[PDB]
RNA sequence: UAGGAAGAGUAGUACUGCCCGUACCGCAAACCGACACAGGUAGAUGAGGAGAGAAUCCUAAGGUGAGCGAGAGAACUCUCGU
RNA sequence: GUAUGAGUAGCGAAAGAAGGGUGAGAAUCCCUUCCACCGAAUAUCUAAGGUUUCCUGAGGAAGGCUCGUCCGCUCAGGGUUAGUCGGGACCUAAGCCGAGGCCGAUAGGCGUAGGCGAUGGACAACAGGUAGAGAUUCCUGUACCAGUGCUAAUUGUUUAAC
RNA sequence: GAGCUGUACGUAAGCGUUGAUCCAGAGAUUUCCGAAUGGGGGAACCCACUAUCUUUAGUCGGAUAGUAUCCUUACGUGAAUACAUAGCGUGAGGAAGGCAGACCCAGGGAACUGAAACAUCUAAGUACCUGGAGGAAGAGAAAGAAAAAUCGAUUUCCUGAGUAGCGGCGAGCGAAACGGAAAGAGCCCAAACCAAGAAGCUUGCUUCUUGGGGUUGUAGGACACUCUAUACGGAGUUACAAAAGAAAGUUAUAAAUGAAGCGGUCUGGAAAGGCCCGCCAAAGACGGUAACAGCCCGGUAGUUGAAAUGGCUUUCCCUCCAGAGUGGAUCCUGAGUACGACGGAACACGUGAAAUUCCGUCGGAAUCCGGGAGGACCAUCUCCCAAGGCUAAAUACUCCCUAGUGACCGAUAGUGAACCAGUACCGUGAGGGAAAGGUGAAAAGCACCCCGGAAGGGGAGUGAAACAGUUCCUGAAACCGUGUGCCUA
C-alpha cells in the first residue's frame, strides 16, 4: 500500500547509530503497518534484501507548558536488518 | 487603510506633529504605520548575535494611521483621498483634482 | 494548475509518482538534519493534491 | 400483541371503587380467544375476541 | 466407514511464519487506605549450627542503618529489671 | 482576608562513627574502613494494580514534617525487538446475548438453533554474552514445529496408489 | 488591491501587481468509532468469506467490490403428504438512530400539600415514564345553537362571570349560548345503476376485480325523458387528481461610491478641551484615534451592484374536466351498529331527578309510511340526517440566523462559566461542581556599574508617572512593625 506512505522517517540517535554498522536500520512506520508490509516497502524503496524485521509500539508521553497537559504522538518503531549480500543504506 | 507602503506622509497629531516622512511598513491587522524619523525610541537591548555590542538602539516605532494624511503629490499639502476608475483599475484622486 | 489540464491523464500519474519520491526524500533529509529549504515540503504536498483533484475531476 | 386481530380490542384502565368510594386502579380486558382462521390466505392461530365471532367468521 | 480421487508420498536443499504485552515498582515511598501513613495485598523458590520442625537463638547468599538533631540525666506519664 | 492559643503540641516503631571529596554553603550528597539490623525475610522471581515513576546531562523557586550540592521533584533528550514465553487467528464451564418463537397497556420479559466467555484443556528453544537504560525477544552455538518451491530416483492412474 | 505563512512572540525558509493572504456561492477529498449493518468485542479493536486484478520460483503479502435484521412485493425451488402449503434462495423498494431541557396528541400515572386531624374530596390528569409526529399540532363543514326570531364549519381574544351549577353542600371546583372582534373555504368516498374479465360453477346464477356514475334533509340520488356543452369555457399540485419544464421581476448569501477645518491661539506627555473664526448636512448613528471629534480614520444618509446557488410572485407550458329541468312508479342512502342491563371514566356536573360522550362484558333495532336531539320521561311542535375520510388562515413555542432596543447587571453582580468551564477537583457509579478581568498611548519590559551562588536590591536609563517593573489602575479595615511628645513598678 503505496510503500512511501508506510515508511515515515529514519530514527537518528546514539542507540540507532551504534547498531547502524551491524546492517540494522531503524525507521518510523505507520501505526497500522505489519511486519511484512514494512519488509516489502523497504525492498521496494531502497532496493535491498531484507532478512528480518522487529517492531515495537510506544505510548505517548505526558508533557505540559503550564495549565496545558497533553500527550505526545504515538509511535511504531521498526528495526530492519539486511542480508550479508546486499548494498547498505546511507542515512548520511 | 488609505496609506500604503512607499507613499509620502505628513503627520497631523502627536508629539511629532507637523513633520513629514516616507512609510516603511504597514500593519493593517492593527491600524499601524511605521514612518522614518517619527516616534524614535531607545531600546535597552542585551548583547546577542544581532548587535553583538548591545547598547542603546535608536529606532522608529509605529503610530496610528489616523494621525497621518497623504500629502498631495503635485502641490505638497495633506488632503483627503478619493477613488476613480482610470483605465480598468481604481486609482487614488486627491481633493485638488490631481492623480 | 492550468498547466496540468493539457496532459493526457497518464503522464499525470507519472508526475504524481515522481512527486511522491521527492517528498519522501525531503522528509528523509529533514529527519537526518541535512535539509535547509524546508519550504519545499508544503509546495510538493500541495502539488500532489492539485494533480489528484484534477484527475478525480477528469472522471467526474 | 395481546389484541383482537379483527376489531382491535385490548386492555384498558380504570378505577375500582368501594363502598365509601375508595378509589384504586384496575384494568378491563377483552374476551380474547385463541382460534384458527385464514389471516391473509392461510390458516393461522391468532387472538380473536368473542364479539368478532358472534356472527360470521372463518373457523371456531 | 460415508465420501474425494490422478496424482502422490520419499530424500536432499533453499526459503516463509501475522497481531497484542514486554521499560520500572510489585509486603511497597511507585498498588488499596486524602499523606514519602506502625494497616491490607494471590502464587513459585526459601541455606547452615543445635533441633521433630517453616518453632527458637546466632549466622550464609542477598539486602539494610528507616528524611530532624546534641546534651542534661528534675517532678510526672508510658514500656521494662530487681 | 487576618489574628489569639505560641515560637506552644508535633516532626509517624530502628545504631551509628571517623577520615577523604565536591561545593558559595555539608550531621543529612559521593567514596573508604569499622560497627550494627533482617535472614520461611527487611532475600530472589512473578500475577493484579499503577501508567513513564525507568536511563543520561543540567537545576534548586515550590514538594521532601529539618538540611540538601540530593531525590520517585523541575527541564531537555532517550529507552520496551518473539514462529517457540502469556493472550488472539484453537476449545469449552458458571454466566451473558439470542434469528425464528412464546408471553405482555407501551417499554419490554423469557427462550431454541447459534455464539461469546478462563479462574480450566491442547500446543514447537535451550546454554552463555551483553559496564547508561531490553533479553527464552538482540548476538554467538546447537535445535525443533508447520508450510512452500527447486532438484533425483520411486510408485499409482478411474475394478482405481492416496 | 498589497501584503502574507492563526492564537503566538520568535527565529528559519519562502510566496506575492503574471495579482497572494482574505470574503461569498458551487464542487472534490473526507482515517477509525458510533443506528454501525460481514462475525465478534471490555468505543475508537480483533478475525473473515466470495469474485477480479496484482508481486514472488512459490508459500507469505496487497487493491477494488459485495456479504446484518425486519416489513412489502416479484421469480425459482420445495417436507411430513398425492395436489399443494410451510420452509429455503435470489432480485427490487422501505424502516432502524438522533435531538430544542421549548411547543402538542395519545397510553400509563403518584405523593407531599389543603381540608387547621382524616378516609369521599383537593393537590391533579399536575410531576414523571413510553409512543407518534409537525413546523405548528389538535378541532372542523351540523343526526349543531336556540325558541313565538332566527343563525348557518372550526379555532383564538373581550364580555357573559366568580353568574348558573357541582360540593363530607365542608375545604374548594366552576361552565356555556347569545353579543363584540382577528381570520375566513370548502370538498372527496360507501350504496342503488351501467360496461368488461376471471372465478365459486352456492350450477343459467352469484362474486371478486376494473372503469364510469353519486353523495343529500325544502330530502338527495339511481330510473325515465326535455336541453346544451366533449374543450365553447373552467380548474390545478395548501384540501378539492398528479408530475415535470421555461421566461420575467423581487429577495437572501460577498461588496462600490459617498459632503465639509492638517483653521489660528492657550494649557498640556499628547487636543477631540478653553477662546476667536469657517464650512457640510437626505450624512449631528456608532466606534476608534495619546483627554470630550459632524468636518482625522472605519463608516452614516442617499445612490448603486451578483458570475453562482436558494426563496418568493406572476406568465407561459403541462395536466385534468360535464351541468340544468321535469316525473320520481320501483331501488339506494355507512349492522353485530344505534341503543339497553352491569362495571368504570370524561363532561364545571362526586349516581344524583342525570340528559350528552367514551371503554370492557353480555343482549340487541328501524331503515324514508324511516331515524336523532331540544338536561329523567311521554304527547305536540321546532331543528337536524350518526354508525367513512380530507382541509389553509386567525393560535402556542425558540436550539438557531440578521438588524436593533432597555428609567436591565457591571466581576461576591450578570449565565455554573467575561479568562482553554461543565474544565480542575470529588465519587465505583448515576451524579455534584469551583476559583480566576484591568502595566502603559506605545514594550519604549530597566543597556551599563556595584553587593550576592542566585533571588533581591542601590544607582543609571525609558516613560507624563517606576511609590506604573510582569496580581502591573485605584489601594480602605482587620493584622504586623520602626521612631518619637505626655503618663506608668
Ligand atoms: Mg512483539
Ligand atoms: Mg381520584
Ligand atoms: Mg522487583
Ligand atoms: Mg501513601
Ligand atoms: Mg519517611
Ligand atoms: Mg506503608
Ligand atoms: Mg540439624
Ligand atoms: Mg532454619
Ligand atoms: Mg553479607
Ligand atoms: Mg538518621
Ligand atoms: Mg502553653
Ligand atoms: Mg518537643
Ligand atoms: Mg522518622
Ligand atoms: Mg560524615
Ligand atoms: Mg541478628
Ligand atoms: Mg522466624
Ligand atoms: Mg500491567
Ligand atoms: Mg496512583
Ligand atoms: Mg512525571
Ligand atoms: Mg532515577
Ligand atoms: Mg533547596
Ligand atoms: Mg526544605
Ligand atoms: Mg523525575
Ligand atoms: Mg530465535
Ligand atoms: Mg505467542
Ligand atoms: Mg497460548
Ligand atoms: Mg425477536
Ligand atoms: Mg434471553
Ligand atoms: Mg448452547
Ligand atoms: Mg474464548
Ligand atoms: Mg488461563
Ligand atoms: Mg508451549
Ligand atoms: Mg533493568
Ligand atoms: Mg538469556
Ligand atoms: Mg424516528
Ligand atoms: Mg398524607
Ligand atoms: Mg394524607
Ligand atoms: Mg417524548
Ligand atoms: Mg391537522
Ligand atoms: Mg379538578
Ligand atoms: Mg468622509
Ligand atoms: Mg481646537
Ligand atoms: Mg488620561
Ligand atoms: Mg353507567
Ligand atoms: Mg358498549
Ligand atoms: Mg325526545
Ligand atoms: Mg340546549
Ligand atoms: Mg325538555
Ligand atoms: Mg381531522
Ligand atoms: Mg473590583
Ligand atoms: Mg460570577
Ligand atoms: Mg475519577
Ligand atoms: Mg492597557
Ligand atoms: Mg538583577
Ligand atoms: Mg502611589
Ligand atoms: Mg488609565
Ligand atoms: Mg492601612
Amino acid at each position: 500500500m503505496d510503500a512511501r506512505d508506510i515508511i515515515k522517517r529514519p530514527v537518528v540517535t546514539e542507540e540507532s547509530t551504534s547498531i547502524l554498522d551491524d546492517k540494522k536500520y531503524t525507521f518510523e512506520v505507520d501505526t497500522r503497518a505489519t511486519k511484512t508490509q514494512v519488509k516489502y516497502a523497504i525492498e521496494e524503496i531502497f532496493d535491498v534484501k531484507v532478512a528480518k524485521v522487529n517492531v515495537m509500539n510506544y505510548k505517548g508521553k505526558l508533557k505540559r507548558m503550564g495549565r496545558y497537559a497533553g500527550y505526545t504522538n504515538k509511535r511504531r518503531k521498526a528495526i530492519v536488518t539486511v542480508t550479508a549480500d546486499s548494498k547498505e543504506i546511507q542515512f548520511f | 487603510m488609505h496609506v500604503k507602503k512607499g507613499d509620502k506622509v505628513k503627520v497631523i497629531t502627536g508629539k511629532d506633529k507637523g513633520k513629514s516622512g516616507k512609510v516603511l511598513a504597514a500593519f493593517p491587522k492593527k491600524d499601524r504605520v511605521l514612518i522614518e524619523g517619527i516616534n524614535m525610541v531607545k531600546k535597552h537591548t542585551k548583547p546577542s548575535n544581532i548587535n553583538p555590542q548591545g547598547g542603546i538602539l535608536n529606532v522608529e516605532a509605529p503610530i496610528h494611521v489616523s494621525n497621518v494624511m497623504l500629502i498631495d503629490p503635485k502641490t505638497g499639502e495633506p488632503t483627503r483621498v478619493g477613488y476613480e476608475v482610470k483605465g480598468d483599475k481604481k486609482v487614488r484622486v486627491a481633493k485638488k483634482s490631481g492623480e | 494548475a492550468n498547466d496540468i489540464r493539457d496532459l493526457s491523464t497518464t503522464e499525470i500519474q507519472d508526475q504524481e509518482k515522481a512527486l511522491k519520491e521527492e517528498l519522501f526524500n525531503l522528509r528523509f533529509q529533514l529527519a537526518t538534519g541535512q535539509l535547509e529549504n524546508t519550504a519545499r515540503i508544503r509546495e510538493v504536498r500541495k502539488a500532489i493534491a492539485r494533480m489528484k483533484t484534477i484527475v478525480r475531476e477528469r472522471e467526474l | 400483541a395481546k389484541e383482537c386481530v379483527i376489531t382491535g380490542r385490548k386492555s384498558r384502565s380504570g378505577n375500582k371503587r368501594s363502598h365509601a368510594m375508595n378509589s384504586s386502579k384496575r384494568t378491563w380486558k377483552a374476551n380474547l380467544q385463541k382460534v384458527r382462521i385464514l389471516v391473509n390466505g392461510k390458516p393461522k392461530k391468532v387472538w380473536v375476541s368473542a364479539r368478532a365471532l358472534k356472527s360470521g367468521k372463518v373457523e371456531r
